[PDB]
Formats: C-alpha cells, sequence, structure tokens
C-alpha cells in the first residue's frame, strides 16, 4: 500500500490525476472524501482541497504541482515530450489550459442554474474550439508524438464539460476524432467510470 | 538555432529575475529592453508572437514562452548546468508551491505598485500586506533551502527561491518599503543576499 489518492467526486481536478496515475501503472489506492469521516478529512487535507496524494511521509494537493509531481515521482513512463523544444512548449500549454480553459468550466459550473447564461457561454466556447480545430490535425495526441499531461488535463476537461451538458460532435473535426481516441486510452477509460 | 532573445522592460522585477538566471547558466542572452524607444521594432515583433506583449518573454526561432514558471523551467531545459532545482521530487514540488506563493504575494504586487493610476490607499494596503509576510516567507525559503542542500552535498545546486527572494528585497529598498525586523541576524543575511556577485552584475 504505497500511496493513496483521495478524490472528491465532481472535480475535473480529480479525474486528470487518476489518469496520470494510471499511465504510470503504479499501485495506488483510490478513496472518496464522501465515504470517510469529517474528522480524517481534516487530517489528510486541512484546507479540504481534493484531490490529495498521501505517502508514507509526504502529502500534496497543490493544484499546479500535483500532476507535475506524479510525473516526477514515478518517472517511467515520462508524460512530457523528450525533445526540449517540445517540452518547453507543452508547459506553456498546460498553463493556458489551467488558466484560460478550466476557468471556463468553473464558470459553467457555477452559473449552471441560469439557462440564459449557459446557452450564451456555450455559444462562445463551441465558437472558440472551432477556431482551433485547425491546429489539431497532424498528431495522434495533443500537439505531440505520444501521451502528455496535456492529454490528462484535456480528458478531465472534456469529461467534466460533458457532464455539465456541453458535448462534442462531428462538428468539431479533428477535435472530435482526438476526443474519441482520447476516450479510447485505457487510462482515461478507467477514471471515466 | 541559438538566437535566444529575452524581451524585458526596465524595473520589471521578472525580467531582472530571469536575466540573473541566464547569467547563472551562461545562456547566450540577447536582451531587449522593450522600454527603450530604440527597440520600437522589437516590441512590434513581440505583440505578434505573444498575446498581450507578455514581459518578460523568452523567444527563439522554435518557441516563444511567457509566464515565470514556464521560463524558469525552459531555462533549465536549455541549460542544465548548473542545477536550479533540487533532486527529490517532494523537494521539487515544494519549491514549486513556494514559488507560487512568492509570485502571488510579492512579484504580482510589486507590479501593481508600479501602476501610475493606483489609489494611494490601495497602494498603502499592498505595501503593508507585503511587510506583514516578507519575514515569515523568508524563513520558509530558508528552512527549505537548508534541507535541499544537506540531502545532497555532492550535488551542489542553486536555490532558485533564494535567488528570487533577493530581488524582492532589492525592490523593497527600491520602493522605500521597509523590511520589518530587528533580528540582527536576519539583517546580516539580507545584506549578504544583496552582496552576491551575480546579483550585483545584474542590476548594474
Ligand atoms: N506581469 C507578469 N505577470 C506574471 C508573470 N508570471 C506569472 N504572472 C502572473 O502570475 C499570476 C498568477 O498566475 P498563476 O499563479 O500561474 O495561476 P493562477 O493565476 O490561476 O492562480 C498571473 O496573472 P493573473 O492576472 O492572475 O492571470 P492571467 O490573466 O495571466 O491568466 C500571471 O499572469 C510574469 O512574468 N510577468
Ligand atoms: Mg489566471
Amino acid at each position: 500500500a504505497m500511496v493513496t489518492l483521495y478524490t472528491t467526486k465532481y472535480c475535473p481536478y480529480s479525474l486528470r490525476a487518476r489518469i496520470a496515475l494510471a499511465e504510470k501503472k503504479m499501485s495506488t489506492d483510490i478513496v472518496e472524501a464522501g465515504d470517510l469521516e469529517p474528522a480524517m478529512i481534516k487530517k489528510i487535507t486541512p484546507n479540504g482541497v481534493f484531490p490529495v496524494l498521501m505517502e508514507k511521509d509526504y502529502s500534496i494537493n497543490n493544484r499546479k504541482a500535483l500532476l507535475i509531481y506524479i510525473d516526477e515521482r514515478f518517472p517511467a513512463p515520462s508524460l512530457l515530450p523528450n525533445v526540449v523544444n517540445e517540452r518547453i512548449k507543452i508547459r506553456l500549454s498546460l498553463d493556458k489550459i489551467d488558466n484560460e480553459w478550466y476557468p471556463v468550466l468553473d464558470q459553467i459550473r457555477k452559473h449552471r442554474s441560469d439557462q440564459k447564461m449557459l446557452e450564451s457561454m456555450f455559444k462562445d466556447l463551441k465558437e472558440s474550439l472551432l477556431a482551433m480545430e485547425k491546429a489539431f490535425t497532424g498528431s495522434e495526441f495533443f500537439i505531440s508524438s505520444g501521451f502528455t499531461l496535456a492529454d490528462c488535463y484535456i480528458a478531465a476537461l472534456i469529461i467534466c464539460l460533458e457532464a455539465e451538458g456541453f458535448i462534442i460532435d462531428d462538428e468539431y473535426g479533428a477535435i472530435y476524432e482526438y476526443k474519441k481516441r482520447l476516450f479510447a486510452r485505457d487510462s482515461v477509460k478507467k477514471a471515466n467510470i | 538555432s541559438n538566437a535566444m532573445l529575452l524581451y524585458t522592460k526596465k524595473d520589471d522585477i521578472y525580467s531582472d529575475i530571469v536575466r540573473m538566471i541566464l547569467l547563472i547558466k551562461g545562456a547566450n542572452a540577447k536582451i531587449v529592453d522593450v522600454s527603450k524607444e530604440e527597440n520600437s521594432k522589437h516590441l512590434e515583433e513581440l505583440n505578434i508572437i505573444t498575446p498581450n506583449g507578455n514581459i518578460p518573454t523568452l523567444s527563439t526561432d522554435d518557441f516563444a514562452v511567457y509566464r515565470l514558471s514556464v521560463i524558469i523551467e525552459a531555462i533549465e531545459d536549455l541549460y542544465p548546468f548548473p542545477p536550479m532545482f533540487p533532486v527529490f521530487p517532494k523537494q521539487r514540488a515544494n519549491a514549486r508551491i513556494l514559488l507560487e506563493y512568492v509570485n502571488k504575494t510579492f512579484l504580482q504586487n510589486i507590479i501593481k505598485l508600479q501602476s501610475p493610476d493606483l489609489d494611494e490607499k490601495q497602494a498603502n494596503e499592498i505595501k503593508m500586506l507585503m511587510q506583514r509576510d516578507i519575514i515569515s516567507t523568508y524563513k520558509k525559503i530558508v528552512s527549505e533551502r537548508e534541507v535541499n542542500a544537506e540531502s545532497n552535498p555532492d550535488a551542489q545546486n542553486i536555490n532558485v527561491l533564494t535567488l528570487i527572494i533577493t530581488f524582492v528585497f532589492y525592490y523593497f529598498i527600491k520602493l522605500k518599503i521597509s523590511i520589518p525586523t530587528k533580528d540582527k541576524n536576519i539583517i546580516k543575511e539580507i545584506k549578504e543576499l544583496l552582496s552576491e556577485p551575480n546579483f550585483i552584475k545584474t542590476i548594474k
């Protein structure tokens, strides 16, 4: 029983972590905050921030470092590009994902009860993807030879975006294809359920 | 190839920080003060390769990257020697979580303070918020560096979070903000930090 991950249900943040933890084929338990005690919760993560990653001696839940730490903790297989010019780019991309994209999900998660304010938020998101379906052709996985964190960031996104209503069709082109073979991966497939 | 152009501005704390990292590595760094009128043609270039003229930007023929975590890691990709980060993943994560706090609380605020249309009351709440933590923060940067040095005496790496906290000080002095402590020892250290050769080569 080496390292356990505690995960709240709805989090897009908790999905993308169980993906990256799969690609590493590391035996790590998976627990639900909502299946434990209001006492232990305060012991594993005082600020109540899920998901959390416990080890014999360590503990971590920083949104920005959680995944980057999984990729370094269990090193093989690397979830960052090998070529330097591709790694430097892929980082600046994760940052865009977290900071320009995840906000769009939280917003669609908070003003979710307002149908007038959803239909218009969707219209702006679907409109933006299609202004990028152009730079999606020419790679099996996102802007890369193999699987990156960028794919874990984006699986969890599409997946939680789906549950919030927003779906992806044939209208998106490369994106739909990419989204379909992203869902194909065994690592994404597990956390999905 | 190695046409590394580092777009910076004057008195921008992030540029000064990056410039001393490139200096530490040895990077062939064609610096570009986009604050000078002369470089008007470069700032034209920059508003094209980045979305909001992001300063500083580290560009080559291959990429154009902004954000400070990005750049710092980029530099470590392009110039492994000598090592900026620790080696144990836990210690690396911590340096990253700390660097986030130092950026939100100090760097980001140091910038808000350079805004000419700032309320004199708001600007005073910033200046104070900073004093309030600068010390406790400093300690953490230390405790952490102490661990990362011993757990590997043969590795001998440069603490990036001590390098940054040094510039936070310089900019305290620079903004007439006061470093609230009477610890004669702490004071001894903050003087040493500003007394390091690579630091005096940068601001010069
Ligand atoms: N001027 C300047 N700012 C930097 C630099 N590096 C990081 N920042 C800023 O630090 C702020 C904190 O961003 P992060 O810690 O990375 O993530 P977060 O905003 O979601 O908490 C960002 O501003 P923000 O307004 O909070 O978000 P955003 O609009 O940039 O996305 C970001 O623009 C830099 O080198 N120069
Ligand atoms: Mg942001």
